[PDB]
């Protein structure tokens, strides 16, 4: 029972503490960033059998080449895409090109703490920030393949893998030893599915997960329930060796 | 009842504000500030603290002039204390405007007399925790103003407030006696320094600086400016010999 | 106006005006429907502790948002009647902006997204209300079933119940209804509704309204006579199996 | 609370045993008196003894008394303004 | 910026009712008491001017205001917020009448405008109910003469007399056996005079109490001659000397 | 529910407890003055107390002037004494120009008095704490006081106090009255009401002021002005002289 | 300037002398075809020191000369007495923002303590400026070559009445939409005199 | 602690302090770490940079106004974003309409504006990131410290973040070296690594953790990232 | 801060209910007692004053009943001052559909415009509901006779017999088992008396304290006629009706 405003005696806002710790309570969302390309994927987490896998759709589309995640509370993550393609799409009439991937994330990002009640200066209504994280992917012409990510907080950092959600301590350090420079576009498929098979509660398949690809010829695309389908009997394969 | 000090426009239950008594305690926790009138002019003078000695000498100037004609000083928070003379420079500028020749000294208290008393009569807004004392030449004689937290003014021959509050304006009751007649400019300008040091008692366990400014129609007819050159290094050996 | 925040991020990572908002729904009448190949069935009940309520003059549990599309809701009445009219005339602004009739995929997103409007902000409170949607959009005999959280989530389901007793009639629709085989005929999806308001109406009769949606724009309401008609079949296989 | 006609014998009361210079006014702290009392007067007689000890000096100077008198007033604290039973 | 409380102050209490509205009644019994009493000739409201200082002028407070020339008003206690209710009514009473339909609004109409402004009190935020209870008496073409009982909760009602305040209890029943169907104008003066002589335990004489009447036209107090339609206000004033002739004629 | 009574709002007990509290503010300064009616002006006496000698007489002074036909007394803490100040400042412009002719000394209590009455009922404005009294002159009733008060109450006086110690002022002024049976002094020469109403003051406060010890307003008809430390000291001298 | 609008014009004028300054005007009001008043005054008061005339158009004039009352009344009461230049100033805010809809001109002159009688006058584009004597209106065309040549610095009271009186008298034969009687003010140190001509009397001369 | 007087952001506290304020000024020591100091003709200005983790980047401490001047952040990263738009915003400002570069001296105050707004009115917050702001006029170079508060003043040199104030140790005993250094940029660079060397306890100096910005007379402002620091580790 | 003083008028509760629209549901009940009454020639309907004496007016009021359009009645149970504020705004909107479309507005579309501003105190504004109820009654070619109800939650449903205001679960038990469909305009009335008088807290039932104001159709199909009980006519279907 306070103002959005107020400090905690640590420094930091009641608004940007507790919202990230609404992260954890929703699904998991891994992604990893390579030199030819960038492999993001989701998990929808059905509660019941007769959920369609068209139903929850964590992976959108901003640009052709530009696509990003979310996870945890989707409620926030649909305002902020509606915000997200608005940066993107009109961005492209005013300088006649694609915009930035680090610049897309900070104009994103600038909309979190710009919340209160009664703000002096100018008209901004929110009543709370936004509580769902985002992990902005894309490639350009110049620095290449590229993963952010959009904290509550309105800072952002760029992560080769990243693991955020209920898999954002456990799931977060496998990914140490497991990521290379030299990591291919097919070799990072089968290297997300072996993180979320493990992390899953019953066995992987395409209703219960959703993958996503973006590189610089087909830029972004989602991978079909039959093309997904084939990654996953091929990690069947690379569990048991020895 | 219980919280009567939390907001501002709570009364008490004796008729007077939490709020505002609070904000007389954050100008005695700043650097204090003196001043002098006399019949040609009114002398400004601060003592600022130093630090450590990281700080760059003399380039920091405390004083706010408002136009050429009046000279702030403040004694307490410093961002209350900027945000008294921004408001004042506007009404200076709206002033001057509409109404041609500057505005005089008892015309321009009224302006921060009221501002700040819009402050004391909302719950979402606080009141200035600083003291801020200005004056200059007007266009009949000369006068001196020193504006409390609770916005009570009256026209006062000397102001100071801070620190050394206790002793550097109980000096300023020997003045009188001392000079009951009239008090040149000149003069005064040394005797504020002296004033700085007998209130140092109770600064002399950190670093000081001296910073004196004079406004008056005998030499720079209606200039507020700070003191430079030898006259500042003058007023330091009159003021030191007495230590 | 009023422009004191209401929504605030509980130390769990909740929020107060989310979970409290939903127990409004779990008070509510029942609402449970199911969709076929060719047919979607939209059952609702109402209060069986209030009588004389003539049905004619009574407004239908289930609003008509569009032709080819309807909304069945369970939760508060007050914050029902914000959500039916600005989806009617979002209809027709859509026909009135683009040319072209609305989708149940976009009626659903939109109401949902709204929704999300108000808990992000400051000076008003949530829904308390949960709507579902279902209809068939146009040139598509395809049905499209959308649910519509309170919390602005919203997901396709085969069959769904909100309201009181919800979790008793979901293993219901579990075990005795199969996504992978729908029924293809309208009869077959109307008795389906009926089976689940057995346990919830508990043998009533005026309080049981079921609505049909059919394509091409083709809304038949069952009557009560109607209704009861699909009991007494039902009721004669039960017992004595 | 005696007024200024009131405090004005009340000053020499205090001082009348305390030893000073030839030259004196208690004019001075009549004005300087706000909302004071009989007693709080030889407060201000206490505190202007112990301002000459540190000078050196057995006879308190008209300029120590105004120090102690307004000390009084620079403390305050004392409320003092809450009793309406006067009658 | 301006004020942060958007909030109405008044809430509903778990009992049932509104907090505000029933200390707000509760203050009207903390004050002078007024009444009135309406007959067929004419309506007679009387009230009691009590002096905070023995030093103050009763001809500069007048408790019985105007809004409309054919009708008066009269209030309860101190009557902090009267003024308030008085000014707001004045201009509504002329802007959606006088300034409308040319003419000046009936007593049932300005009732249900005065109390349009206190009813937004109990509603809209940043503000306090009124805790004054005026009485609204006049006389029209339709309703005829009509007093009107206007409470600080916001609502009116129609009463044949009633006297509200500190005395409110003893002089209400009073009055239930001193009013019929047939009275006079000068005759309900008395039953005014002799409800509000018990509840004055102060100096009684015509300095001390307003007694305001409601008779027919009188051209003296329009100001102008030579119009037989407009015959001038019915409402009136009495002074300080005619208020005296009929104390002692009990 | 502890903040009922830290805003204005109906009490349990029918009352206001923030209004009761205005009224405490007020004798907070510990200032007494008077006001009492002549037969063709009005004169107003103020108790002129100055704390420290920096302050400038000609400076500090509690009766301040809202038109040339219109003086004013306030009681109580400076700063919302002057708050009001400005305010009445502005009602009499505005109704000389919009509405007609200079505002007489009854519409400008009325006016002030309802603007407090707004900031009363209103829970975001504290109400002032100190007591408008405006004396004048009018050109149709004569003479008239009107006393404002903080809660928005208005009437009229016919000799009216201020202070803690009103009670056993007005005890003075009352018995005056009875025995004379007059509501009004009948000295036609404004000069022996100036010293009437101070002979009155020092024999109930049992103390003989000074030429800076008291201002002396006086109100004569469409004039207005105060009188100066030379005017003051010439009616003590008469005064002794007499009595 | 529009079509059928009321204005004033006519001859105003002032001059300064030593023991103070005396304004005069004409009370002849006429547009075009008609001299609507003739016993009406275009002196107003907007302080007891400080007068101000009016020409042109006469409710441009009467609706200025009233917000400065309202501006002075704030002024005076505020601080303390008002001067010439401080008065002069409001006239000028007021003309420049309203230039387009409020088009006149005006004249104001006071007396001081200090710097005696001062005239500021406004022509129709809204400055303001110091003369010594200045001239505005239609009637005060004429009389720019008979003010010029027998002007004089720091005269006598006998000296500058006799000045304006043979000034405005070749406004008025001269041309005939001024006239009337002609009324000036006199500001000394004692206070405001008022002195008034007649038509039997300066035509003679 | 926590709330109980100041918690709301118009209340004082009775000791004549604010705890919002101190709040949001414990806010910059447990930020990341930056020193800085200048000279007569040249302002050097170095930052460190810090992740939650090795295959993160680390987001740049430093945000670049004008060609003249520069600044650094210490605290919350997106509250030092909105105060640089002010800052933009009257360089571009003085630029358009005075044709003029902002001075430092004025971009303090035109700063400090902007915090006092939001302290003295409920609804706001002041902003808990620090800013030292460097750049060269016809004056000189200058260097400014900014507190939540808003309090702007002129130092030689100084530092705000984490173990910050124990580094000013050799900023003290070198305080009578570089300032007497003029045309020499590479030993001023190098003498703020010593200082923020001080403050390293976990992780040193690496070339992705120093970031150094100068800024001069003949040089402008430039940051410099990447291996452009790998020299002058 | 305006924080503390808010006594958060509009949130949700543990329980999933609103706490101000909780308690004024407790506020009819502390008011009049309206029973609207459903026949097939017309509707009546019926109402208590509260507070009533000899000293009270019984020449021209009504406390309880309104009329907001020729063929459309209201019954008034609750607050007396919330409810000028929603029956001023009713005529408006009833008009306002009058001056466009040019017809008669249905019931249905009034209540619907009017419920809404109920709903929104209880949404956005942070003020307080209308702690007064409402029962309309009109007549419509569309669906014939309509007898609706309101609550301060803002919500109507459809009624052939309504009671609210003190009493109310006693008053719709009497009412359940009497009604009937052919239940004519003269025998609606009787069931009105016999209802009020065992639930009131008097002895005996006069014609002071009641209102009754029913809808009449005429020997012309298609319109009706909305005549108001004047206190001459409800003393004389006392005595017929043996209620007296």
């Amino acid at each position: 029972d306070r103002g959005v405003s107020t400090f905690s005696p640590e420094g930091r806002l009641f608004q940007v503490e507790y919202s990230l710790e609404a992260i954890k309570l929703g699904s998991t969302a891994i992604g990893i960033a390579t030199k030819e390309g960038v492999v993001l994927g989701v998990e929808k987490r059905a509660t019941s059998p007769l959920l369609e896998s068209d139903s929850i759709e964590k992976i959108v589309e901003i640009d052709r080449h530009i696509g990003c995640a979310m996870s945890g509370l989707t409620a926030d993550a649909r305002s902020m895409i509606e915000h997200a393609r608005t940066a993107a799409v009109t961005h492209n009439l005013y300088y006649d090109e694609d915009i930035n991937v680090e610049s897309l994330t900070q104009s994103v990002c600038d909309l979190a703490l710009r919340f209160g009640e009664g703000a002096s200066g100018e008209e901004r209504l929110m009543s709370r920030p936004f509580g769902v994280a985002l992990l902005i992917a894309g490639h350009d012409a110049d620095d290449g393949y590229q993963l952010f990510h959009a904290e509550p907080s309105g800072t952002f950092y760029r992560y080769n893998a990243k693991a955020i959600g209920s898999g954002s301590e456990g799931a977060q350090a496998e990914l140490l030893n497991e990521w290379h420079s030299s990591l291919t576009l097919k070799e990072a498929e089968l290297l997300v599915l072996k993180i979320l098979k493990q992390v899953m509660e019953e066995k992987l398949d395409e209703n219960n997960a959703q993958l996503s690809c973006i590189t610089k010829q087909d830029g972004f695309k989602i991978y079909d329930n039959e093309k997904t389908a084939e990654l996953i009997k091929e990690l069947k394969e690379k569990e048991a060796a020895e | 009842g219980t919280g009567y000090d939390l907001s501002n426009s709570v009364f008490s239950p004796d008729g007077r504000n939490f709020q505002v008594e609070y904000a007389v305690k954050a100008v005695e926790n700043g650097t204090t500030s003196i001043g002098i009138k006399c019949n040609d002019g009114v002398v400004f003078a601060v003592e600022k603290l130093i630090t450590s000695k990281l700080l760059v000498p003399q380039k920091n100037v405390k004083i706010q002039v408002v136009d050429r004609h009046i000279g702030c000083v403040y004694s307490g928070l410093i961002p209350d204390g900027r945000h008294l003379v921004n408001r004042g420079r506007e009404e200076a500028a709206s002033f001057k405007k509409l109404y041609k020749t500057p505005i005089p000294i008892p015309a321009f208290a009224d302006r921060l007399g009221q501002y700040v008393q819009a402050h004391t009569l909302y719950n979402s807004v606080r009141p200035f925790g600083v003291s801020t004392i200005f004056g200059g030449v007007d266009k009949n004689g000369a006068h001196l103003y020193m504006l409390e937290p609770s916005g009570s003014y009256w026209g006062y021959k000397g102001a100071a407030t801070g620190k050394g509050r206790q002793s550097a304006k109980a000096e300023l009751e020997k003045l009188v006696d001392h000079h009951p007649e009239g008090l040149s400019a000149r003069e005064a300008v040394k005797q504020a320094a002296k004033i700085i040091y007998l209130a140092h008692e109770d600064n002399k366990e950190k670093d000081f600086e001296l910073e004196i400014s004079w406004c008056s129609l005998s030499e720079t007819n209606g200039l507020h400016k700070f003191v430079k050159g030898d006259l500042l290094q003058e007023a330091i050996d009159f003021a030191q010999k007495e230590i | 106006g009023y422009d004191r925040a209401l929504s605030i991020f509980s130390p769990d990572g909740h929020i107060f005006q989310v979970e409290y908002a939903l127990e409004a729904v779990k008070r509510g009448t029942c609402a449970v429907g199911v969709k076929g190949k060719n047919c979607v069935v939209l059952g609702c009940e109402r209060r069986s502790t209030l009588k004389l309520q003539d049905t004619r003059i009574t407004p239908s549990k289930v609003s008509k948002i569009d032709s080819h599309v309807v909304l069945s809701f369970s939760g508060l009445n007050a914050d029902s009647r914000i959500l039916i009219e600005k989806a009617r005339v979002e209809a027709q602004s859509h026909r009135l902006t683009l040319e072209d009739p609305v989708t149940v995929e976009y009626l659903t997103r939109y109401v949902a997204g709204v929704q999300q409007r108000y808990t992000q902000s400051g000076g008003v409170r949530p829904f308390g209300v949960s709507t579902l949607i279902a209809g068939f959009d146009p040139r598509d005999d395809e049905p499209k079933l959308y649910q519509t959280e309170p919390s602005g989530i919203y997901s396709s389901w085969s069959a769904q119940t909100i309201g009181r007793n919800s979790k008793t009639v979901r293993e219901f629709l579990e075990k005795n209804y199969d996504r992978k085989e729908p029924p293809a005929t309208v009869e077959e999806c109307v008795k389906l509704t009926v089976r689940s308001l057995l346990e919830v109406v508990q043998t009533g009769a005026k309080n049981i309204e079921i609505t049909v949606v059919k394509p091409d724009s083709d809304i038949v309401a069952l009557s009560s006579e109607e209704i009861n008609q699909y009991v007494t079949q039902i009721e004669q296989e039960k017992q004595e199996q | 609370l005696p007024n200024e006609a009131g405090r004005l014998e009340i000053f020499k009361i205090h001082t009348a045993k305390v030893k000073k210079t030839g030259e004196f006014d208690f004019e001075a702290a009549v004005k300087m008196s706000d909302g004071f009392n009989g007693a709080d007067i030889r407060n201000c007689a206490t505190e202007a003894g112990f301002f000459a000890i540190r000078d050196d000096r057995d006879h308190i100077n008209p300029d120590d008394l105004m120090k102690a008198v307004r000390k009084v007033a620079e403390v305050k604290k004392l409320e003092g303004t809450i009793e309406y039973q006067k009658l | 910026m301006t004020d942060r409380y958007s909030f109405s102050l008044t809430t509903f209490s778990p009992s049932g009712k509104l907090g505000q509205i029933d200390y707000a009644l509760t203050a009207v019994k903390q004050g002078v008491t007024s009444l009135g009493i309406k007959a067929t000739n004419g309506v007679v409201i009387a009230t009691e001017k009590k002096s905070s200082s023995p030093l103050a002028m009763s001809e500069t407070l007048s408790k019985v205001s105007l809004l409309t020339p054919d009708i008066g008003a009269v209030y309860s206690g101190m009557g902090p917020d009267y003024r308030v209710l008085v000014d707001k009514s004045r201009k509504v009473a002329h802007t959606s009448y006088k300034r409308i339909y040319g003419e000046y609004p009936p007593t049932k109409l300005l009732v249900s405008e005065v109390a349009k402004i206190m009813q937004e009190a109990t509603q809209s935020g940043g503000v306090r109910p009124f805790g004054v209870s005026l009485l609204i008496a006049g006389h029209d073409e339709f309703n005829g003469f009509s007093l009107y009982q206007v409470d600080p909760s916001g609502s009116y009602f129609p009463w044949k007399a009633t006297a509200i305040g500190k005395g409110s209890v003893a002089a209400k029943t009073f009055l239930e056996k001193r009013w019929n169907d047939e009275l006079e104008l000068e005759d309900a003066i008395h039953i005014a005079l002799l409800t509000l002589k018990e509840s004055v335990e102060g100096e009684f004489n015509g300095d001390t109490i307003e007694l305001a009447i409601i008779g027919d036209e009188n051209p003296d107090l329009l100001g102008y001659t030579g119009i037989p339609t407009d015959k001038g206000p019915r409402f009136r004033k009495l002074t300080s000397q005619e208020i005296n002739d009929r104390l002692e004629a009990l | 529910a502890g903040y009922d009574r830290h805003i204005t709002i109906f009490s349990p007990e029918g009352r206001l407890y923030q209004v009761e509290y205005a009224f405490k503010a007020t004798n907070q300064t510990n200032i007494n003055s008077l006001a009492v009616r002549g037969k063709d002006c009005t004169v107003v006496i103020s108790q002129k107390k100055v704390p420290d000698k920096l302050l400038d007489p000609t400076t500090v002074s509690y009766i301040f002037c809202i038109s040339r036909t219109i003086g004013m007394v306030v009681n109580g803490p400076i700063p919302d004494a002057r708050n009001a100040a400005l305010r009445a400042k502005a009602e009499a412009a505005e109704f000389r120009y919009k509405y007609g002719y200079d505002m007489p000394c009854d519409v400008l209590a009325k006016r002030m008095a309802n603007l407090s009455q707004i900031y009363t009922q209103r829970a975001y404005m504290r109400p002032l704490g100190v007591i408008l009294t405006f004396v004048s002159v009018d050109e149709e009733l004569g003479p008239s006081i009107y006393k404002t008060d903080p809660a928005g109450y208005y009437v009229g006086y016919k000799a009216t106090a201020t202070g803690p110690k009103q009670q056993e002022i007005t005890t003075n002024l009352e018995n005056h009255f009875k025995k004379s049976k007059i509501d009004h002094i009948n000295e036609e020469s404004w000069e022996k009401v100036v010293e009437f109403a101070i002979t009155h003051m020092i024999d109930a406060l049992g103390t003989e002021f000074s030429k800076n010890d008291l201002e002396v307003g006086v109100a004569t008809k469409d004039k207005f002005f105060t009188l100066s430390a030379e005017n003051i000291e010439e009616r003590l001298v008469a005064i002794a002289e007499q009595d | 300037l529009k079509k059928g609008e009321v204005s004033l014009g006519t001859s105003i004028m002032a001059v300064t002398f030593k023991d103070g300054v005396i304004l005069g005007a004409d009370s002849r009001t006429t547009t075009g075809a008609y001299i609507a008043n003739r016993v009406t005054d275009k002196l107003t008061r907007v302080h007891d020191k400080i007068w101000c005339c009016r020409s042109g158009s006469a409710a441009d004039t009467q609706a200025i000369a009233d917000i400065v009352q309202y501006h002075l009344e704030l002024y005076t009461s505020q601080y303390g007495t008002p001067s010439t230049e401080t008065a002069a100033s409001v006239f000028k805010e007021l003309c420049y923002e309203n230039k387009d809809n409020l088009t006149a001109g005006i004249i104001v002159a006071g007396y001081d303590d200090k710097n005696k009688g001062e005239v500021y006058t406004i022509p129709l584009g809204g400055s303001v400026h110091k003369l010594p004597y200045a001239i505005a209106g239609s009637g005060s065309t004429f009389i720019y070559g008979y003010c010029d040549k027998n002007f004089r610095e720091n005269m006598s009271k006998e000296e500058t009445v006799d000045f304006i009186k043979h000034s405005l008298s070749q406004a008025i034969k001269w041309d005939g939409s001024s006239g009337g009687v002609i009324r000036m003010v006199v500001l000394t140190a004692a206070g405001v005199e008022r002195l008034i001509f007649y038509p039997d009397e300066y035509e003679q001369l | 602690f926590r709330n109980n007087y100041d918690g709301d952001t118009v209340t004082f506290s009775p000791t004549g302090r604010l705890f919002q304020v101190e709040y949001a000024l414990e806010a910059i020591k447990q930020g990341s770490v930056t020193v800085g100091l200048r000279s007569n003709t040249h302002a050097v200005l170095v930052a460190l940079k810090r992740n939650a983790d090795e295959l993160s980047s680390y987001q740049k401490k430093i945000i670049k106004c004008d060609e003249h001047m520069g600044l650094s952040l210490a605290g919350l990263a997106p509250d030092a974003r909105v105060l640089s738009n002010y800052l933009r915003q009257q360089c571009n400002y003085s630029s358009l309409v005075f044709n003029r570069k902002l001075a430092v001296e004025r971009a303090g105050h035109l700063l400090c504006d902007k915090a006092q707004k939001n302290t003295q009115s409920y609804g706001g917050r002041p902003y808990g990131v620090g800013l030292l702001i460097i750049g060269y006029d016809k004056s000189g170079a200058h260097l400014l410290e900014f507190q939540p508060s808003g309090n702007v003043t002129e130092l030689y040199g100084t530092a705000i973040g984490a173990r910050s104030q124990g580094a000013k140790t050799y900023l003290e005993r070198t305080l009578d070296t570089f300032i007497k250094i003029d045309g020499n940029p590479d030993e001023l660079i190098k003498a703020g690594v010593e200082a923020i060397s001080q403050s390293l306890r976990d992780e040193s100096l690496t070339v992705d953790n120093l970031s150094i910005a100068i800024v001069g007379k003949d040089t402008p402002f430039t940051i410099y990232d990447g291996e452009a620091v790998a020299k002058y580790i | 801060g305006s924080r503390r003083y808010d006594s958060r008028t509009t949130i949700f509760s543990p329980e999933g209910r609103l706490y101000q629209v909780e308690y004024a549901l407790e506020s009819i009940s502390h008011a009049g007692t309206a029973i609207g009454i459903m026949a097939s020639d017309g509707i009546v309907l019926a109402a208590e004053r509260k507070v009533t004496s000899t000293l009270l007016e019984q020449d021209t009021s009504t406390e309880k009943l309104y009329k907001l359009n020729d063929k459309i009645a209201v019954a008034v149970a609750g607050l007396t001052a919330d409810a000028e504020i929603l029956i001023n705004t009713a005529r408006i909107h009833a008009q306002n559909y009058l001056k466009t479309y040019n017809e008669d507005i249905p019931v249905e579309i009034l209540v619907r415009r009017l419920s809404d501003i109920k709903q929104g105190y209880t949404q956005h504004g942070g003020l307080r509901p209308f702690g007064v109820s409402f029962i309309y009654a009109g007549y419509d070619d569309r669906y014939g006779y309509q007898l609706y109800t309101s609550n301060p939650s803002g919500n109507y449903t459809g009624w052939k017999a309504i009671s609210v205001g003190a009493n109310t679960s006693a008053a719709q038990t009497l009412l359940q088992m009497d009604y009937k469909d052919d239940m004519k305009v003269d025998d609606a009335i009787e069931l009105a008396l016999k209802t009020l008088s065992k639930t009131t807290d008097s002895s005996a039932l006069t014609y002071d304290r009641l209102e009754f104001a029913t809808i009449r159709k005429g020997a012309n199909d298609g319109e009706v006629y909305q005549k108001i009980f004047k206190p001459q006519e409800i003393k004389d279907i006392l005595v017929k009706t043996g209620i007296t």
